[PDB]
């Protein structure tokens, strides 16, 4: 249905026997030309190993105000500014990911050490009682 | 499914641990009655 | 690492406090910098405000032909009306339902995993509390063995 | 399955397994002893002969090679399971011998309870009596101690008794039974002893270098007596886990040591169950009943 | 990663929640008997 490279809804679907993963022909051409393998799993892929799919010709309806000024002055701004803000917020999400990963490695260090000490103290008092 | 597995990978170390002290106590219950009969028998012959 | 969740129904403050003590002891094209400028800068590129206003005679004749193309796209929109609208509606629902079928799959899988974990914990903790009980009994009766050794020994 | 066994001229009083659990012993009034294959189709091969009175107790060795049997006709008798033919006629017993108990993993010896008023020790080799503790009355049940240095007995005075083999006087007497003592059984712990009695109440004790001196630990409800006053016999599990009993209600009684709940009160029977045998390896039970047959339940 | 680490840290402080009870009763018994 959708594509795993641009996150796009294709009018040009092509999936490969090297990675059965619905990918957008544009980014699939670009990738397999960059390095001749799949991007997602990276089983070696040549661009002619894939096979296209025959699409149901999916269409979105031309809105009532569709013309030169609507598709030029207004429309491109929403798309470009929303790509800008979306990609920026996504990199921000990666920053938050690095922060939470560091905090989590800290918490794991704490758990491991405190457990190593208490597992001893317990059976230490237990051995003294078993004396 | 991996958090249960990280539990389930160490799952035997959860039971096998107390299975040591349980038998460390019954093998020490061996140490009890080994001399506990050495204790009842020891009275019988000084009382006689 | 050793952690059975399902067993203990029950602390957080003390365990996490000692934890925090241990923790205190512890790629695209030039578009990359273009979008860096355009996004940090924030401003929107000066748009296509040329065909609208009205050279200006060209833009007025352009408004003519363009609203002609607008009545053409209006022909090509009213040719359907509600028809190709419902054409997209029905297909939209028939594409919608599948993701929720998948969520049903995920619910079933995770909940049956938990259904296994429950009885697993129940067997494990049962045997382990039996071990604890055996330990209590042997420790008590072994201090009793020591008392018996003391008595039979003093004689 | 159900695996009900038959072929007995009369009521089946005594039943047990090979201490292997390879071949099966049952017997009762008929004055002979039927043996079977436990597995397969529960096949019935060999029958020991000779014992004049009703064979009041069969008793294996603990390996499974020799067979002791106390019969009401004033005699105990040793037999070779290898053959089925008698090794000794332990006579001298002045009246009805009820019970026999061969010592497990100790030297060759048997302690015998009977209807004379004596508890008697005898040797397999000498044809001679080793000791005899006259308390005053007929001795109905006898089980050793796991050191083979005390003799446990249940008789008509409700006062469960134990003799010192070396000091020869009444070593342990414990009381709390509401009526006569009918069945004794030493668990595989070597330590806990199990006792049934017609008084509807069955008891557990523990014979150790130290027990609290009042050692009535666990008590079970359900056993029945009637105007028949037939012999009542019980056992532990091979694991000391499930308490197995029969009774005169036609209900086989299966309890646990732990929660002492009714694990089963199983019907199926027509006769009063006179002995339950637990399998030394399997979850297999053979119920010897006075309906002149047996059952083999799988649990 | 944060999911696995979070389950780990929570159920891991639980290990101490149990160990502390055990050792605290243990030293108390050690004084008592």
């Amino acid at each position: 249905l959708i594509c795993s490279i641009s996150n796009e809804v294709p009018e040009h679907p092509c999936v490969s026997p090297v990675s059965n993963h619905v990918y957008e022909r544009r980014l699939i051409e670009k990738y397999i030309a960059e390095n001749g393998t799949d991007p997602i799993n990276n089983q070696p892929l040549s661009e002619e190993q894939l096979i296209d799919i025959k699409v149901a010709h999916p269409i979105r309806p031309k809105p009532p105000s569709a013309t030169s000024i609507p598709a030029i002055l207004k429309a491109l701004q929403d798309e470009w500014d929303a790509v800008m803000l979306h990609s920026f917020t996504l990199r921000q999400q990666l920053q938050t990911t690095r922060q939470e990963l560091s905090h989590a490695l800290y918490q794991h260090d704490a758990a491991c050490r405190v457990i190593a000490r208490l597992t001893k103290e317990v059976t230490a008092a237990r051995e003294a009682l078993a004396t | 499914e991996e958090l249960k597995k990280h539990e389930d990978s160490a799952i035997p170390r959860r039971l096998e641990c107390l299975k040591e002290d349980v038998q460390r106590q019954q093998e020490r219950e061996k140490e009890l009655q080994h001399r506990y009969a050495d204790l009842l028998l020891e009275k019988e012959t000084l009382k006689s | 690492v050793d952690a059975l969740p399902y067993f203990d129904q029950g602390v957080r403050e003390a365990a996490a406090a000692l934890v925090e003590e241990e923790t205190r002891r512890y790629t695209d094209i030039m578009r990359n910098e273009f979008e860096r400028l355009a996004a940090r800068q924030p401003i929107e590129l000066l748009s296509m405000k040329r065909y609208e206003l009205p050279e200006c005679v060209n833009n007025s004749m352009a408004q003519l032909e363009h609203q002609a193309v607008r009545i053409e796209n209006l022909e090509l929109m009213s040719q359907h009306g509600c028809n190709a609208w419902k054409v997209y509606n029905e297909n939209l629902v028939h594409m919608i339902e599948h993701a929720q079928k998948e969520l049903q799959k995920l619910r079933k899988h995770i909940q049956d995993l938990n259904w296994q974990r429950k009885n697993m914990q129940l067997t494990a903790g049962s045997k382990l509390r039996e071990m604890e009980s055996n330990w209590v009994s042997l420790v008590s009766k072994n201090y009793e063995i020591e008392r018996t050794i003391v008595q039979l020994e003093n004689e | 399955p159900i695996m009900l066994l038959s072929g007995h001229e009369g009521e089946v009083y005594c039943c047990k397994f090979h201490p292997n659990g390879s071949t099966l012993a049952s017997a009762g009034f008929d004055r002979l002893i039927l043996l079977w294959n436990v597995y397969g189709d529960c096949d019935n091969y060999a029958t020991l002969k000779g014992h004049s009175g009703a064979v009041m107790e069969l008793h294996y060795n603990t390996d499974g090679s020799m067979l002791f049997s106390a019969s009401t006709d004033k005699t105990v008798a040793v037999w070779d399971s290898e053959t089925g033919e008698r090794v000794k006629r332990l006579k001298g017993h002045t009246s009805f011998v009820n019970s026999c108990y061969p010592a497990r993993r100790g030297p060759q010896l048997v302690c015998t309870g009977s209807d004379d008023g004596t508890v008697k020790l005898w040797d397999i080799r000498k044809k001679a009596a080793i000791q005899t503790f006259q308390n005053t009355y007929q001795v109905l049940a006898v089980t050793f101690n796991d050191t083979s240095d005390q003799i446990i007995s249940g008789g008509i005075d409700n006062d469960i008794k134990v003799w010192d083999l070396r000091q020869n006087k009444l070593t342990y007497t414990m009381r709390g039974h509401a009526d006569s003592v009918t069945g004794l059984s030493l668990s595989s712990e070597g330590s806990y002893l199990l006792s049934n009695a017609m008084d509807n109440t069955v008891r557990v004790w523990d014979v150790r270098p130290f027990a609290p001196k009042e050692r009535c630990v666990k008590i079970f409800q359900g056993n029945v007596h009637n105007f028949e006053k037939n012999l009542l016999r019980c056992s532990w599990s091979p694991d000391g886990s499930k308490i197995a009993a029969g009774s005169a209600d036609r209900f086989v009684y299966v309890w646990d040591t732990t929660s002492r709940r009714i694990l089963y009160k199983l019907p199926g029977h027509a006769g009063s169950i006179n002995e339950v045998a637990f399998h030394p390896d399997e979850p297999i039970i053979i119920s010897a009943s006075s309906d002149k047959r047996l059952y083999m339940g799988e649990i | 990663e944060l999911s696995h680490a979070l389950y780990q840290h929570d159920a891991a402080c639980r290990v101490i929640a149990r160990l502390t009870k055990e050792v605290t009763a243990a030293r108390e018994a050690l004084a008592t008997l």
